[PDB]
């Protein structure tokens, strides 16, 4: 069992179950810790009723997004394992399990991370993929061989060194992992990338145009016209994540 | 009890608690897999065996999902197929493009199941390329190409659980997880050769066989191993005139699906140091000679020496077949001799356990009897060396149920906890009158294991007497449903020899032979041969016995003839000839028949069917193959043979010693093998590569 | 029971039905692979002859043979059918009864059974 | 030079034609029959024949042993033996070689040796 679910238990027993149920909506009742981090004006750690709105939580506890609500790209409700939320839908969303599951995310450990418009979303998601690659125990073949593929693809998307169909390929690569692993680390690995594809594919397309016009024409997997193998190494191509 | 479920519409009934993959196998539904194996713990890390069950939301691992009443299983859903393709796609991402150079090629499960369930093409073209893995040196028997490892942990599971060699394991985490020893250490166990078969891909491979053939060009013959007395069933893969490799085939009542390293790797001794032409000693050198010239020289030596009665001695070696022993004994009898000896020390005398009843010199509890054991006492025996697969069997029994093992004899490195009661006959007296004797009395399935090495002692009578008295007392050790008295032979031919009565007479042991005939017989010393004796050698390899001879005759090896071998269980098994004998070598019983004709005592059979008829005449259990039947004379035999005639024998004060000094070289074949020579010097105890600390 | 010689209408040599022995069996589960697709048919093939099996040509090093059946192997759907065929041809045969894996119940949970006494071995995964 | 035959007679062969290859004297595989043995066993078919006309190609073991070691920065060296001049696929399948261990590590297809520096 988690520590804070055990921690709340003595106070729950003393104060009674009904009092605890009074806070938060049905089936989502009580008060949770809400660590807040990222691009807010004052990062914080507070406890709050469940089913609070995002906007209110942010502006009341963390002095708001750095630059104001206009300057928000997205928010990750819960830790890195949960698909990222877009700006338009996160205005009205509720902090119970149910609403976040409805907008296709989850509370997780209520570790909200906010990213402003100055920051690059693809860099963040690539770093999460590197995290999951470093964190896989390597027992089951889907996770073990899939986290590294996801990292290798995310680096090329961060530089744009890819074709636009490789986005759909990457989506299917996530689906290769999702339901087939021994534990849910694989699910967690698959999810952030799917959120990224669902919400910020135009950003990936713009960065791929940046790679094509700016550097050169790219084939699938990052090969280029004069990309060859010479005396033990690949020469002629950037090779993202050397 | 047995529960019921449906798999792909069918109706299959299976024992409760079994894994779903066992149910699928029973119901005729094929499920792909890699990490699952019938003899290993369940692992569930490959994720190839996924299936859909209506209760679960996501597909479930079939090797590790327990069956339940009324379960509905679909192995053919679109989701299942997509799952298999996804799993294969991920499996092949970092697999090296090594098929033209991988020894597994043509018999690789990754190939076959990628072809049957994977996609036609691949999607992984990454400019960063694939992962690579260091190669690891784990001894001269198992070559390693770890780029190909798919991390199924079969090798780890086997080395830990089955053979009790814990040096193998997985180090690191995630992508960099490597199977190995984490430092330079040999995979040191007599069962190591089996990880070659277990590894579904070419990561672990036979090293002496490397690159020499491909599976589609091998002729497969089912035959019988003769390196030890267990009688392992093997498949002999040969192309043309030479034998390529030996791999195990299942016989759940003998070796399960395993063979030891000698049986696997001593095949290379069959293509070197071979005997191909008759040889005749002239001065201090051998000279090649024709079959007629050889046999006439034997006849002339017989007429000149003029042996009367027991002056014609016959010695049988560890490797020979039953038909050859029968021929030799019949010819020797027709010469008026009873001096049909075995090759072991003290083999000039009859064995102390007697010959009258089979149960006196056999593994009376079947090899499968070890599965039921609750207590075992080992007398002067080290099964790890004498019978490796049976040692693995004892180990498995010990792991999965409670079981008490004690031993009397040299301190033995065991894969299971043993209690040492002492090295002496007095220690055996103390034990059988002590706490472990009490343990045996209380036990439900006890069995006493006597090594063949004790039979070779002069004081064998005292040991057999003590054991027989204890057995005749304790009903648990010997009742009508369980015979706990067991002799563990080490040579493949001892059981058959005793079965046909290849035992010297009392007056024969007194005589000094003028003519000696060695059939195999490579454990012979300078002392056991009189200087004036005329020695004939008949074998397949050049060893010390052939060095001692005056005439040498080439005979076929066990891979080159269809013979009968009787194992420790008393089970009679038939082999099949993979190839024909090299050169001018001949089938052994034909050799004996022809030489007997030159000796004027012509044997009454000149055809294989007549040979089997004579064998039926000698004993009816030689012609009943793959059959074990218990003795009705269990109680009579013990009294009449072990306690009866062994009263007078005086126990010595000499401690029991190890029966075989070197596990890897014990036969002519094994001493003719470069691989066994390399293995012996590589796997020596005083070598740090085989230590751990 | 067995067709004698000289009323076989096949036209094969008499030696085939006189001094040759065939063997009938099922192929064993290969130890190298987990697949079992080859193990259900009943093969019939001929035991080798000593002098005529295979020798080495003294020119290009090839495998010469005088046994015309060394490569022949029939497939049958069932043991009784193979027996009937061999009998109808007059071939002496031997049946090698197959061996199968004895069933045992396997539980994944068994890897984590609590041990009340000293550990017999450290399972590792 | 002088090989005694099974007859007990002498067979004379020039030294140059006892070498296994023009560039190598001895065999490079245990099963490989040496030139001396070839003549001893086939001398009937070599009579009145001109040995200087026989094929005698170069032993590739030494030729690959003369090629310098390629040093690579990382842990993995990639080799495919391609022909950068002509079109199509003319190399061998592309494999990756680990060089973390001490010393040179040979490509399994072409024999080119790599080393981590
Ligand atoms: S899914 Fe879980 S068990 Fe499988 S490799 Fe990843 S972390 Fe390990
Ligand atoms: S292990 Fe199998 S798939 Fe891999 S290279 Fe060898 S034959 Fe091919
Ligand atoms: S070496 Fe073979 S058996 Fe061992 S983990 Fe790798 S693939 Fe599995
Ligand atoms: S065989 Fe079941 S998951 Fe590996
Ligand atoms: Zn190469």
């Amino acid at each position: 069992t988690n520590v804070e679910t055990v921690a709340v238990a003595p106070t729950i027993l003393r104060r009674g179950g009904d009092w605890f149920a009074s806070f938060g909506r049905e089936r989502n009742s009580g008060t949770k810790l809400f660590c807040i981090s990222g691009n807010v004006n004052e990062p914080c750690t507070v406890e709050e009723e469940m089913s609070i709105p995002l906007r209110e939580l942010l502006e009341k506890h963390c002095g708001g997004i750095k630059g104001g609500w206009d300057n928000l790209l997205g928010v990750i409700p819960g830790g890195c394992s949960v698909p990222i939320l877009p700006k338009n839908i996160c205005e009205d969303v509720l902090m119970d399990f149910d609403a976040l599951k409805d907008v296709q995310s989850g509370l997780g450990t209520a570790a909200v991370i906010v990213i402003n418009k100055q920051q690059d979303v693809i860099r963040a998601i690539q770093r999460f993929a590197a995290f999951y690659k470093h964190e896989s125990c390597g027992q089951c073949t889907p996770c073990r061989e899939g986290t590294t593929w996801l990292l290798k693809a995310m680096d090329r998307f961060r530089t744009g060194q890819a074709k636009e169909r490789e986005i759909d390929m990457l989506y299917e690569l996530t689906k290769d992992i999702e339901g087939h692993t021994i534990c849910a680390l694989g699910d967690a690995a698959a999810w952030p990338i799917q959120g990224l594809i669902r919400n910020f594919r135009p950003e990936m397309e713009t960065r791929m145009k940046k790679f094509h016009d700016e550097v050169g024409a790219v084939s699938v997997g990052g090969w280029m016209k004069d990309a060859r193998v010479e005396k033990g190494k690949v020469v002629g191509a950037p090779l993202p994540g050397v | 009890a047995e529960i019921e479920l449906t798999i792909d519409g069918h109706k299959v009934s299976i024992e409760a608690g079994s894994a779903l993959i066992q149910a699928c196998e029973k119901a005729g539904v094929t499920v792909p897999r890699y990490c699952y194996h019938d003899k290993l713990a369940i692992a569930g890390n490959c994720r190839m065996c996924l299936v859909d069950v209506e209760r679960a939301p996501k597909p479930v691992a079939s090797c590790a999902y327990p069956v339940a009443p009324g379960m509905v299983v679909r192995t053919d859903t679109e989701r299942v197929k997509q799952a298999r393709e996804n799993v294969m796609e991920m499996m092949l991402q970092n697999h090296p493009l090594d098929c033209p150079v991988c020894d597994q090629g043509g018999e690789c499960d990754l190939q076959d199941q990628s072809m049957r369930y994977g996609r036609d093409r691949g999607r992984f073209t990454e400019i960063t390329g694939k992962r690579s893995t260091e190669d690891k040196n784990i001894g001269p028997l198992v070559k390693t190409s770890m780029n190909r490892c798919i991390h199924c942990t079969r090798c780890v599971r086997f080395a830990n659980d089955i053979a009790g060699a814990p040096e193998l394991g997985s180090s690191g985490r995630g992508n960099d997880m490597q199977i190995g020893t984490y430092l330079e250490k040999n995979l040191n166990t007599e069962l190591s050769g089996n990880v070659i078969d277990l590894c579904p891909v070419g990561a672990l491979t036979n090293k002496p066989y490397a690159f020499r053939a491909r599976p589609w060009e091998l002729k497969k013959t089912e035959s019988i191993d003769v390196m030890d007395a267990v009688g392992s069933n093997i498949r002999i893969d040969s192309k043309g005139v030479e034998v390529m490799r030996v791999i195990p085939r299942v016989h759940e009542d003998v070796n399960e699906e395993w063979i030891n390293d000698k049986s696997r790797f001593a095949c290379d001794g069959l293509k070197t140091q071979r005997l191909t032409t008759p040889l005749i000693r002239v001065g201090d050198k051998f000279v090649n000679a024709t079959w007629d010239d050889a046999l006439s020289t034997i006849a002339k030596a017989y007429q000149q020496k003029a042996p009367k009665g027991d002056e014609f001695k016959a010695v049988a070696g560890a490797l020979v077949e039953v038909e050859s022993m029968v021929a030799l004994k019949d010819m020797t009898n027709a010469l008026g001799s009873e001096n049909t000896t075995t090759d072991t020390p003290n083999g000039n005398s009859a064995p102390a356990h007697g010959i009258t009843f089979r149960s006196n010199y056999l593994f009376n509890s079947s090899i499968a009897g070890i599965e039921d054991a609750d207590a075992i006492l080992l007398v002067g025996t080290n099964p790890r060396r004498e019978a490796a697969v049976m040692n693995a069997r004892i180990r498995k029994a010990w792991l999965r149920q409670e079981l008490e093992i004690a031993s009397v004899g040299p301190t033995l490195d065991a894969t299971f906890d043993v209690a040492e009661l002492g090295n002496t006959h007095a220690d055996l007296e103390k034990a059988l009158s002590g706490e472990f004797g009490e343990v045996l009395k209380n036990a439900k399935n006890p069995l006493i294991i006597v090594g063949s090495g004790i039979t070779d002692r002069e004081d064998a009578g005292a040991f057999f007497n003590t054991i027989g008295k204890f057995v005749e007392s304790t009903p648990s050790v010997l009742n009508e449903n369980w015979n706990g008295y067991n002799v563990l032979q080490r040579s493949a031919s001892r059981a058959g020899a005793y079965d046909i009565g290849f035992t010297p007479s009392d007056e024969a042991s007194k005589t000094t032979p003028k003519m000696v005939w060695l059939l195999g017989a490579d454990e012979v010393a300078a002392s056991d041969i009189p200087a004036d004796a005329f020695v004939v050698y008949q074998g397949h390899n050049g060893d010390v016995g052939a060095q001692f001879a005056d005439v040498v005759l080439p005979g076929a090896a066990y891979t080159e003839k269809a013979g009968t071998y009787v194992n420790t269980e008393g089970r009679s098994q038939i082999s099949r000839a993979a190839t024909g004998p090299p050169g001018g070598a001949r089938e052994d019983w034909k050799i004996l028949r022809a030489v007997s004709e030159y000796l004027g005592v012509a044997l009454p059979y000149e055809d294989a069917y007549e040979v089997r008829d004579r064998l039926a005449e000698i004993s009816p259990s030689l012609v009943r193959y793959d059959l074990v039947e218990p003795t009705v004379f269990g109680d009579v035999a013990v009294q009449h043979s072990l306690v009866g005639p062994n009263g007078s024998v005086t126990p010595s004060s000499a401690p029991l010693t190890e029966t075989i000094e070197n596990f890897y070289m014990t036969d002519s074949i094994s001493r003719s093998s470069p691989t066994m020579a390399k293995s012996s010097i590589a796997f020596n105890k005083d070598n740090k590569k085989n230590q751990a600390f | 029971d067995n067709v004698p010689a000289h009323e076989i209408v096949s036209g094969a040599p008499a030696e085939l039905s006189r001094n040759r022995v065939v063997r009938i069996y099922q192929q064993a589960k290969p130890a190298t692979q987990s697949g079992e697709y080859g193990t259900f048919a009943w093969r019939l093939d001929w035991d080798i002859v000593d002098v005529a099996n295979r020798w080495e040509n003294d020119l290009i090093g090839w495998q010469s043979s005088g046994d015309y059946m060394q490569a022949t192997q029939m497939k049958f759907t069932s043991k009784e059918s193979a027996i009937k065929f061999a009998n109808k041809q007059g071939w002496d045969f031997y049946i090698q009864e197959p061996h199968h894996r004895k069933f045992r119940v396997k539980q994944y949970a068994n890897n984590f059974v609590h041990s009340y006494g000293k550990l017999k071995h450290i399972r590792t995964k | 030079k002088s090989i005694i035959s099974y007859n007990g007679n002498t067979i004379e062969i020039p030294e140059e034609y006892t070498k296994q290859a023009p560039n190598r004297d001895s065999t490079w595989a245990p099963a490989q029959a040496s030139k001396t043995e070839i003549y001893k066993n086939n001398m009937v078919r070599f009579e009145q024949k001109d040995l200087s006309k026989q094929p005698m190609p170069y032993a590739g073991i030494e030729l690959i042993a003369q090629q310098p070691v390629r040093f690579v920065h990382g842990n993995t060296a990639v080799c495919d033996g391609a022909n950068h001049n002509g079109p199509g696929a003319q190399g061998h399948p592309k494999i990756f070689i680990n060089v973390d261990a001490p010393g040179s590590h040979a490509c399994q297809y072409c024999g080119t040796r790599y080393e981590k520096e």
